[PDB]
């Protein structure tokens, strides 16, 4: 088949400038066509025929190419712009996508609300303990989040989780979890969450004493 | 010639009334002469068909009867040619052709009762002909009896009335009044110069004609393909290249046909009893192939609607192909009375719909229906064969409505009528009138 | 309008076998091609097959025997696709699609919502609702930042709201993360002090597979 | 004779190879142009609509800058028609028809330029004027053009060329190859003689413009009416009788536009500058009833759909009916380039509607649908005006695609082309030839 | 090609009721569709007619709202909406397909029917009894079963024997009225080899109260 | 609205007999259509445009007329013509129907079928008690059932019914139900229903006594 390999995986950029996606294929293609995916909803008709626009598509996106080389571009971008854009063709059978181009704001670098959570009355009745640790409305992505019990390390029963950007301020956030049996959770004293950035050198701790 | 022609701009479209009248009660007398005509035809195929029943359990008195019923009609329909109107054989366009030229004679005395009962006679025996020849001539004729019966005098009232006939003629065989004017005006009117052919006295004779076959026959329609699929731009070339096919077969088909006049006429020489018997032996086979193997005999119309649902495997269709040439030739090179038009677009659509079967398995993001190449190669043949394009592209488009594909049907005709000039082919009822006229000088 | 509504996905055993069905309205469902196309969690789009309106030619992608089945039923105006001997790499989002073109070129004209199916051996399994509020030494001051876990549950997915939708603002609810053949996620609210402990801040948990419907009441500690 | 007969007949269809390529790069040629043109009258017709937007507060200045807009581009259409091309004014059909005579120049140096930029304005400003006018017209030229840059030689190929152009132009303001070709052959060659015109030539470039309209043109269709019901045999004489009266009109409606072209030619002498200023008014009212009253203006395409869906009432068709036939004699009398082709297909269709909401109410036992007549009206002023009968049955055939009323549409046709005959009608193209004729020896 | 009209049945009168006739088997726009209506033993009586886009619909001489034609080409279906409904109205109600020869219409296709009860009474479901010989199978080479619907209000019921395998030699008979109650009954004859031996019940079916019985013949004992 | 009338409300014939029906107009009508509705059926088109046949009506049927009589013909009439014929025009709108002309068959003697059935026990459960007597495939339609219980004779609560004319066989059949409590039905001990038909100058009496 035709592999469709799209150039920029994920690419960010601010507000009124301009971007250029690629697609490249293992033999010539005619005519590609462009999908712009926001997730949570379908699929949508972006880009037909190299070059077309759709009813209702802003003039501002441009589609070009040939031969193995095709392209989609946003002269001035904006804000309802960012979204998941795949190259697909159907110039052979049977027909191949893209493996898809993550387009992001771009924004100025914001420091993480860091907030620390203890163990429900709740949960520890049931035998189990999560600590829960947020890292709320931040930019960029790239982040670490650290562990201490009793001022010691800890590495093992973490789980952590990212959202995609924000609808709004276009931010981020993460949460870090310490899953722990009761009986462990009562052995120690003190839970910090360290979160090291970019935002500072000094890493932004939160904590709680069981007391 | 400038101030001539002032005279005649401002004279134009001034046909007398007394050609206009005449030809309406042409029309309306070619319709249910056409009609008449239809309906013998197919209560002959039923009495044929009804018999096969009374002995279907002896099989071999089964085949047997199907031969004889259907000898005996053929037989009766070249005994009756003939012996009391030869110019009443093969198709008939070819002499109303030279009647619009002023060098055949329309002895409609003779032709109108010989060529009637003759048709019934091979078509009812379910010989591969059409009616659009019968009916054509038996209008062109009946256009003449009018003339001569109210001693109308001209030029105009000559060839007016004629070519209505001839035009109401070919409407009453297909239900397609559009493709019965165009048929005079593109291909059976004097090629190389002026004439006095009134259109609008011809559109009066095509709508009482069309109107008394509607009285008959609505509520049912010759040929019921559906709606077929739309053809992207990209899927143009394909089209192109069936009709490329069609300009090669056309003219070799057409010398076939010829080159068979010949053979035949060796066999019998031209004496009434030699050739009366060689028709009933093809009437026969016809006969026994319409029970054996229906699609191998026939007009044909039966067969189209199923081709273009791809309801026939690929090995049928180039069977039946082959079968349909043979039968095709066999029957109208015998010197039958009835056409070869309406069994080229049984030809077609076989033709095409194996070709769209390849081309679907070729490219399939293409998205194709083997139908449409069906429908473009259906007047394909008539384009490569009689080289009257404009005829067959609007004729097959009356019958399908699927107008769609107006632009895959116009370029598959100009694929085919292009690539038969280029390989020295020949109008075939323009090279059938040319042979007619060349016996009857060296003759001298 | 124009919507295709695609249905029959949910969770089923390896080796199984489930039919989606999709529900075309606002357009004559006939002279149109269908397709299925799937995406797998976090990956592109792959296409499964397609079907002309007469159901004359049935198109699939190169995977296997009788695997995929699509059929229509244009009186019904409905598309279906089966998939027998379900593996886990079976399981993704399926999106049902119309055919069309411009030169010729055929595009995938209009998209379904998508319908999800999930292929483990593991069982459904309801929530358990713990309330995240801040503890006794809390930083009393301007926006305070409020949760509730969702811990345990099988398959996806559940949904979180606050206030039965009021609390729209400021609500980060985060992806679930697997762990044991059971799925848990957090949800976090920023709301102003005015607002907590002063009024009541809820967290609404509805996971229909195993049919819970919960409301957890975030109330402060010690 | 027979000795010549049987020669010609065994040569019969051999177009020189030569003149088949020349006619494939004409309709390719004429193809561009014609797409070109529309895309450009739709350009203009944007900024005019884009500008009502911008002073859409204002409805004093809002009328004003409607009719200011629209006098100037039609001013700029009439001047660079009488100062560099007289004869690219009106229709041209009659210019084309006049050069397959060998009677009036192909001036394509002139007219390509004129006829083209000229239309822009007066079609661009919302007159009541037509497309084909300008590309059979820009199309024939364009066929001369070839023949002359590659200097081919002959009768044939002067004829051929400019006559597949022609059809070539009118097949792309209608995508109707159908109907190009069919108009050459009833009603542009020469009537009263034969022609050496290749058929098979005019083919290959009607489809080769038809292609290029296609690619800048698809998925949509110039007039999409549905499928409308059938008409039954005891229904018919009800077509007959709608064509008798449009058989009436004809002539009567002939007599108008001739007879306005005189009139208005009074206002001015004959003077660029009195000319142009009335031009200015004339395309000045159609851009203010544009806009207070569409269906009175434009080339009527769009409210073709409207009225066979019955969805104007009696009242309002009336009113459309005058109206559009005072702004039709207005613009094209006038001398602005474009055509009255298209104008008089809403003229048959508005006319037939009324005259179908009117045997709704007669006979209800048929069980009528006032959108069959409007479809057997469509075509009827060309049938009793331009008396090309065939011509508008297979063109509105091809625009419609309601095949079953091909012989109610045939009916109404020839009842109208009968009925002007007998009122004493001519050709409105050869009676304008004729008159241009007349001049060019007096 | 088939036409299932329903909605029938029982309204005070005055009262209002919109029957539903469902079409199915042909493309159902593109067709004109009509309401005809047969009084009990009396004879036809056209009520409407409506076309494709409903643009034209046209009524026997009533009054405003008497009737009210309507049709949802997307369901296939047609509809009829009767108001002020007295006794005249009481028949049987026909969705009817229309179509013409020579142009002077026609009513093409027509539906099974579906019934309309103008009365103040109460839709009562049947009571189904079976028949069976007494005491006494004198068996001859046949024998005679019946079952016994008596009790239910309004017309009709419909009475089937095997789900309509044994359809030969059942005779059902009319309905008779007495204390605004209807009775029939129905008679199966099957040949004695068939009976007890092989199973034959008796099935009723009341639209008006949805109420469907199956019932089977018990030999007397 | 015109007024079609239609010759003979009832008509009798015998299979091979001409049968022919009129239908009349107040005014003048054009190109009428027929519909034969047989018992228990909705009406099928059976002859439009006054002479046309409906696919699958046999040939034996014709139509003809003009202006203001129509008539509808069976040449040689068949058992299975037994039905009700309607005319209908729409040349005039309103469109109208006929009266209907029912077309009975004259056929060969037969005699009835007598079958009695004891009330079910199902049914003396429920308060009531109907005897059900079965007089089955008989011709002429003429019969006289009349019952007695113990010796004496019972005219009040019986209840007949007769079914239409059968369409294959051409027979009548018949149903009289004799209603009565649970109480008087079992304070008597012997039933029966007596039949008097043509075919027979004594009457068939069957009946079963309630030991
Ligand atoms: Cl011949
Ligand atoms: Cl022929
Ligand atoms: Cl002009
Ligand atoms: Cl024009």
């Amino acid at each position: 088949d035709i592999v469709l390999t799209q150039s920029p995986a994920i690419m960010s950029a601010a507000p009124g400038d301009k971007v250029t996606m690629t697609c490249s294929a293992s033999s010539s293609v005619s005519y590609i066509h462009w999908y712009q995916q926001k997730s949570g909803t379908s699929p949508k008709r972006w880009i037909y025929d190299t070059s077309k626009l759709t009813s209702g598509v802003p003039v501002r996106f441009s589609g070009s190419g040939s031969g193995t080389s095709y392209s989609l571009t946003i002269n001035t971008m904006e804000a309802e712009d960012a979204a998941t854009y795949y190259c697909q063709q159907w110039s052979s059978h049977p027909q191949t996508f893209g493996g898809g181009t993550k387009l992001e704001i771009l924004r100025a670098d914001a420091a993480p609300t860091v907030s620390i959570f203890p163990p429900s009355s709740e949960q520890l009745t049931s035998g189990g303990a999560s600590v829960v640790c947020f890292l709320n409305n931040f930019y960029p992505k790239d982040i670490n989040v650290k562990w201490k019990i009793d001022g010691s390390e800890r590495q093992n029963g973490v789980l952590n989780s990212w959202t995609d950007q924000d609808s709004k301020d276009s931010t981020y956030s993460m949460s870090s979890t310490l899953t722990l049996t009761k009986d462990e959770y009562e052995r120690h004293n003190s839970y910090t969450c360290e979160a090291t950035h970019k935002t500072s050198t000094s890493p932004i701790v939160k904590s709680f004493n069981r007391a | 010639r400038r101030r001539q022609l002032i005279r005649q701009l401002l004279e134009r479209d001034k046909t007398p009334l007394a050609i206009l009248f005449m030809a309406a009660v042409v029309g309306t007398l070619v319709g249910l002469a056409a009609v008449a005509f239809d309906k013998g035809v197919a209560w002959l195929q039923n009495q044929r068909m009804g018999a096969l029943v009374h002995t279907a359990d002896n099989y071999p008195l089964l085949l047997t009867v199907a031969f004889l019923a259907s000898a005996v009609l053929a037989m009766f329909g070249y005994f009756l040619v003939r012996k009391y109107a030869p110019e009443a054989g093969g198709s008939g366009i070819p002499e109303i052709e030279g009647a619009l030229e002023d060098q055949r004679p329309v002895r409609w005395w003779r032709v109108l009762p010989v060529k009637f009962f003759g048709g019934l006679g091979t078509l009812g025996g379910g010989m591969v002909l059409g009616r659009e020849g019968p009916t054509v001539q038996i209008g062109g004729n009946i256009g003449r009896m009018v003339l001569d019966i109210f001693r109308l005098k001209g030029d105009e009232a000559r060839h007016t009335l004629l070519a209505t006939g001839a035009a109401a003629g070919l409407a009453a065989a297909f239900n397609a009044p559009a493709a019965g004017i165009l048929f005079i005006i593109e291909e059976m009117r004097p090629q190389f110069r002026y004439t006095l052919i009134s259109i609008k006295a011809v559109f009066i004779g095509v709508i009482m004609s069309t109107i008394m076959y509607r009285i008959f026959n609505h509520e049912v329609a010759l040929i019921d393909v559906g709606k077929l699929s739309d053809a992207p731009l990209n899927t143009l070339w394909l089209y192109l290249i069936l009709g490329i096919i069609f300009g090669i077969f056309g003219p070799i088909f057409n010398k076939w046909v010829l080159g068979m006049q010949d053979l035949l006429h060796r066999v019998h020489g031209g004496n009434i009893t030699k050739w009366v018997l060689m028709g009933g032996a093809i009437g026969g086979l016809c006969g026994l192939l319409g029970f054996v193997a229906p699609a191998t005999s026939g007009g044909g119309f039966n067969l189209i609607p199923i081709a273009t649902a791809g309801n026939f495997s690929m090995g049928m269709l180039v069977f039946i192909f082959v079968a349909r040439v043979i039968t095709t030739l066999l029957c109208f090179s015998s010197g039958a009375p009835g056409g070869i038009f309406a069994p080229m677009l049984a030809l077609g659509t076989v033709l095409g719909t194996a070709f769209g079967m390849v081309a679907v398995e070729l490219f399939p993001q293409y998205h194709l229906e083997a139908g449409t190449f069906a429908i473009a190669g259906m007047g394909a043949l008539l384009a490569a064969s009689i080289r009257a394009p404009l005829t067959g592209i609007i004729l097959v488009l009356e019958m399908t409505d699927n107008y769609q594909l107006i632009l895959p049907m116009i370029i598959t005709g100009l694929g085919a009528t292009l690539l038969a000039q280029f390989t020295g082919g020949k109008p075939l009822y323009s090279a059938i009138l040319a042979r007619t006229l060349a016996k009857q000088e060296a003759e001298q | 309008e124009v919507r295709l509504l695609e249905s029959g996905g949910g969770l089923v055993q390896p080796g199984g076998s489930l039919k989606l069905s999709c529900a075309a309205s606002g357009f004559d469902y006939s002279r149109y091609w269908m397709s299925w196309v799937r995406q797998a969690p976090g990956k592109g789009l792959k296409w499964i097959g397609e079907i002309n309106p007469v159901s004359s030619t049935i198109n699939y992608t190169p995977s296997l025997k009788d695997k995929f089945i699509i059929s229509r039923d244009n009186a019904k105006d409905t598309l279906y696709l089966q998939i027998s001997k379900v593996r886990s790499e079976d399981t993704a989002l399926y999106y049902c699609a119309r055919l069309y073109y411009g030169y010729g070129y055929w595009y995938f004209d209009v998209w379904g919502a998508g319908t999800t199916v999930t292929v483990s051996s593991a069982k459904t399994t309801p929530p358990s609702v713990y309330p995240l509020a801040p503890g006794s030494a809390a930083a009393a001051a301007s926006m305070v930042t409020l949760g509730c876990l969702v811990k345990g549950y099988f398959p996806e997915p559940v949904t979180v709201t606050w206030n039965s939708g009021s609390l729209a603002a400021g609500v980060h609810t985060f992806p679930a993360v697997l762990q044991a053949a059971l799925y848990t996620l957090s949800s976090s609210v920023t709301v102003p002090s005015s607002s907590w402990p002063s009024e009541t801040v809820t967290c609404n948990v509805a996971h229909p597979a195993s049919s819970t419907k919960v409301d957890k009441k975030i109330v402060p500690r010690a």
